[PDB]
Protein backbone atom coordinates (compact mmCIF):
# COMPACT_ATOMS: atom_id res chain seq x y z
CA UNK A 1 0.00 0.00 0.00
CA UNK A 2 0.74 4.08 -0.57
CA UNK A 3 2.99 4.66 3.05
CA UNK A 4 4.06 7.99 1.33
CA UNK A 5 4.01 10.62 4.20
CA UNK A 6 0.39 13.63 3.43
CA UNK A 7 -2.97 13.76 3.78
CA UNK A 8 -5.49 10.82 2.63
CA UNK A 9 -9.08 10.62 1.68
CA UNK A 10 -10.98 7.71 3.61
CA UNK A 11 -13.51 6.18 1.40
CA UNK A 12 -16.02 3.53 1.45
CA UNK A 13 -18.03 1.72 -0.93
CA UNK A 14 -20.65 0.23 1.53
CA UNK A 15 -23.28 2.70 0.23
CA UNK A 16 -23.64 3.71 -3.25
CA UNK A 17 -21.04 4.91 -5.27
CA UNK A 18 -17.51 5.37 -3.61
CA UNK A 19 -18.39 7.86 -0.70
CA UNK A 20 -16.20 9.87 1.14
CA UNK A 21 -16.14 9.40 5.10
CA UNK A 22 -13.17 11.59 6.54
CA UNK A 23 -9.57 12.55 5.62
CA UNK A 24 -6.46 11.72 7.80
CA UNK A 25 -2.66 12.00 7.83
CA UNK A 26 0.33 9.59 7.17
CA UNK A 27 3.38 10.79 9.20
CA UNK A 28 6.10 8.42 10.25
CA UNK A 29 4.42 5.48 8.97
CA UNK A 30 1.25 5.63 11.04
CA UNK A 31 -1.84 6.92 9.65
CA UNK A 32 -4.06 8.93 11.93
CA UNK A 33 -8.00 10.07 11.70
CA UNK A 34 -10.70 10.44 14.08
CA UNK A 35 -12.42 8.09 15.68
CA UNK A 36 -16.01 9.20 14.39
CA UNK A 37 -14.88 8.33 10.40
CA UNK A 38 -13.75 4.98 10.89
CA UNK A 39 -15.50 3.67 14.32
CA UNK A 40 -12.33 1.69 14.53
CA UNK A 41 -12.52 -0.61 11.28
CA UNK A 42 -9.99 -1.76 9.53
CA UNK A 43 -8.20 0.41 6.34
CA UNK A 44 -7.46 -0.96 2.43
CA UNK A 45 -4.30 0.73 1.11
CA UNK A 46 -4.27 -0.70 -2.11
CA UNK A 47 -3.63 -4.15 -1.89
CA UNK A 48 -2.40 -4.08 1.92
CA UNK A 49 -4.06 -3.40 5.39
CA UNK A 50 -3.70 -1.18 8.07
CA UNK A 51 -4.51 -1.98 11.24
CA UNK A 52 -6.19 -0.05 14.12
CA UNK A 53 -3.50 0.44 16.91
CA UNK A 54 -4.81 3.10 19.67
CA UNK A 55 -8.06 5.01 19.74
CA UNK A 56 -10.38 6.53 21.97
CA UNK A 57 -13.92 7.65 21.69
CA UNK A 58 -13.73 10.85 24.36
CA UNK A 59 -10.58 11.90 22.40
CA UNK A 60 -12.64 10.98 18.90
CA UNK A 61 -9.16 10.01 17.83
CA UNK A 62 -7.51 6.50 16.37
CA UNK A 63 -4.15 5.67 14.68
CA UNK A 64 -3.23 2.81 12.41
CA UNK A 65 0.04 0.99 12.27
CA UNK A 66 1.65 2.49 14.95
CA UNK A 67 1.41 4.71 18.04
CA UNK A 68 -0.21 8.82 17.60
CA UNK A 69 2.63 11.03 16.33
CA UNK A 70 1.23 13.98 16.60
CA UNK A 71 2.50 16.13 18.80
CA UNK A 72 2.74 19.92 17.69
CA UNK A 73 0.30 22.60 19.63
CA UNK A 74 -1.44 25.82 18.76
CA UNK A 75 0.61 28.47 20.27
CA UNK A 76 -2.22 30.16 21.11
CA UNK A 77 -1.37 33.89 19.17
CA UNK A 78 -1.06 32.63 15.23
CA UNK A 79 -3.05 31.94 12.73
CA UNK A 80 -3.49 28.66 11.49
CA UNK A 81 -4.29 26.27 8.15
CA UNK A 82 -6.81 24.11 8.04
CA UNK A 83 -6.11 22.10 4.39
CA UNK A 84 -9.52 20.53 4.14
CA UNK A 85 -9.94 18.13 1.58
CA UNK A 86 -13.86 18.03 0.92
CA UNK A 87 -15.39 15.29 -1.03
CA UNK A 88 -15.06 15.16 -5.01
CA UNK A 89 -12.89 18.31 -4.33
CA UNK A 90 -9.34 19.40 -4.40
CA UNK A 91 -7.42 19.66 -0.89
CA UNK A 92 -7.23 23.56 -0.31
CA UNK A 93 -5.56 25.66 2.64
CA UNK A 94 -7.59 27.81 4.60
CA UNK A 95 -6.03 30.31 6.68
CA UNK A 96 -7.78 31.50 10.13
CA UNK A 97 -7.32 32.84 13.53
CA UNK A 98 -8.97 29.90 16.23
CA UNK A 99 -11.08 30.95 18.69
CA UNK A 100 -11.29 29.07 21.76
CA UNK A 101 -13.12 26.04 24.07
CA UNK A 102 -13.36 27.22 27.34
CA UNK A 103 -13.83 23.27 29.17
CA UNK A 104 -13.64 22.65 33.46
CA UNK A 105 -10.06 20.52 32.43
CA UNK A 106 -8.52 23.56 30.07
CA UNK A 107 -8.97 25.41 27.45
CA UNK A 108 -8.71 24.45 23.35
CA UNK A 109 -8.34 26.35 20.06
CA UNK A 110 -11.20 26.07 17.82
CA UNK A 111 -11.61 26.94 14.15
CA UNK A 112 -14.90 28.42 12.94
CA UNK A 113 -14.87 26.92 9.31
CA UNK A 114 -18.41 25.14 8.08
CA UNK A 115 -17.19 22.27 5.63
CA UNK A 116 -18.96 18.83 4.87
CA UNK A 117 -18.85 15.83 7.22
CA UNK A 118 -16.37 13.82 4.93
CA UNK A 119 -14.17 16.72 5.43
CA UNK A 120 -13.55 14.86 9.19
CA UNK A 121 -9.99 14.64 10.21
CA UNK A 122 -8.85 17.66 7.71
CA UNK A 123 -5.44 18.31 9.61
CA UNK A 124 -5.03 21.78 11.05
CA UNK A 125 -1.27 23.20 10.74
CA UNK A 126 1.20 25.74 12.08
CA UNK A 127 3.53 27.96 10.11
CA UNK A 128 6.19 25.28 9.63
CA UNK A 129 3.87 22.80 8.34
CA UNK A 130 3.50 20.72 11.32
CA UNK A 131 -0.09 19.27 12.43
CA UNK A 132 -1.43 20.58 15.68
CA UNK A 133 -5.19 18.87 15.61
CA UNK A 134 -7.67 17.38 13.56
CA UNK A 135 -11.01 19.05 12.34
CA UNK A 136 -14.31 17.31 12.89
CA UNK A 137 -15.44 17.28 16.45
CA UNK A 138 -17.20 20.39 17.72
CA UNK A 139 -20.36 22.18 18.32
CA UNK A 140 -23.75 24.30 16.44
CA UNK A 141 -23.57 27.86 17.94
CA UNK A 142 -26.83 29.98 18.29
CA UNK A 143 -26.58 31.12 14.74
CA UNK A 144 -26.42 27.39 13.36
CA UNK A 145 -22.57 27.65 12.51
CA UNK A 146 -19.99 24.89 12.96
CA UNK A 147 -16.58 25.51 15.59
CA UNK A 148 -14.72 22.98 15.65
CA UNK A 149 -11.82 22.07 18.10
CA UNK A 150 -8.31 21.85 17.12
CA UNK A 151 -8.15 17.95 18.70
CA UNK A 152 -4.36 16.69 18.89
CA UNK A 153 -3.42 13.69 20.37
CA UNK A 154 -0.50 12.43 23.01
CA UNK A 155 2.57 11.21 21.63
CA UNK A 156 3.52 8.90 24.30
CA UNK B 1 -14.95 -1.56 3.69
CA UNK B 2 -12.96 1.11 3.92
CA UNK B 3 -10.07 2.63 1.72
CA UNK B 4 -7.51 5.45 1.91
CA UNK B 5 -6.29 7.59 -1.35
CA UNK B 6 -3.69 10.22 -1.18
CA UNK B 7 -5.18 14.06 -1.40
CA UNK B 8 -1.90 16.16 -1.13
CA UNK B 9 1.13 17.08 0.72
CA UNK B 10 0.52 18.68 4.10
CA UNK B 11 2.10 21.75 3.61
CA UNK B 12 1.62 25.77 4.64
CA UNK B 13 0.62 27.70 1.58
CA UNK B 14 1.52 31.60 1.52
CA UNK B 15 -1.02 33.82 0.44
CA UNK B 16 -3.81 31.25 1.22
CA UNK B 17 -7.72 32.56 1.59
CA UNK B 18 -7.83 34.19 4.44
CA UNK B 19 -11.48 33.85 6.62
CA UNK B 20 -13.26 32.57 9.52
CA UNK B 21 -13.70 34.45 12.97
CA UNK B 22 -12.56 33.41 16.55
CA UNK B 23 -15.31 32.36 19.00
CA UNK B 24 -14.68 32.36 22.90
CA UNK B 25 -16.98 29.17 23.61
CA UNK B 26 -17.63 27.56 27.18
CA UNK B 27 -18.71 24.05 26.38
CA UNK B 28 -18.53 20.21 28.21
CA UNK B 29 -17.00 17.17 26.91
CA UNK B 30 -19.01 14.15 27.48
CA UNK B 31 -17.77 10.44 27.30
CA UNK B 32 -18.95 9.85 24.38
CA UNK B 33 -16.62 12.36 22.65
CA UNK B 34 -19.38 15.08 22.17
CA UNK B 35 -19.00 18.59 22.65
CA UNK B 36 -21.70 20.62 23.98
CA UNK B 37 -22.52 24.43 24.86
CA UNK B 38 -22.69 25.70 28.48
CA UNK B 39 -25.13 28.55 29.14
C1 LIG C 1 -18.21 17.14 11.29
N1 LIG C 1 -18.36 18.33 10.47
C2 LIG C 1 -17.17 18.78 9.75
C3 LIG C 1 -19.55 19.01 10.40
C4 LIG C 1 -20.56 18.72 11.32
C5 LIG C 1 -21.75 19.45 11.27
C6 LIG C 1 -22.86 19.18 12.25
N2 LIG C 1 -23.79 20.30 12.34
C7 LIG C 1 -21.87 20.43 10.29
C8 LIG C 1 -20.82 20.63 9.41
N3 LIG C 1 -19.67 19.95 9.44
Amino acid sequence: GETTDGVYRVMTRRLLGSTQVGVGVMQEGVFHTMWHVTKGAALRSGEGRLDPYWGDVKQDLVSYCGPWKLDAAWDGLSEVQLLAVPPGERAKNIQTLPGIFKTKDGDIGAVALDYPAGTSGSPILDKCGRVIGLYGNGVVIKNGSYVSAITQGKRE
Amino acid sequence: DMYIERAGDITWEKDAEVTGNSPRLDVALDESGDFSLVE
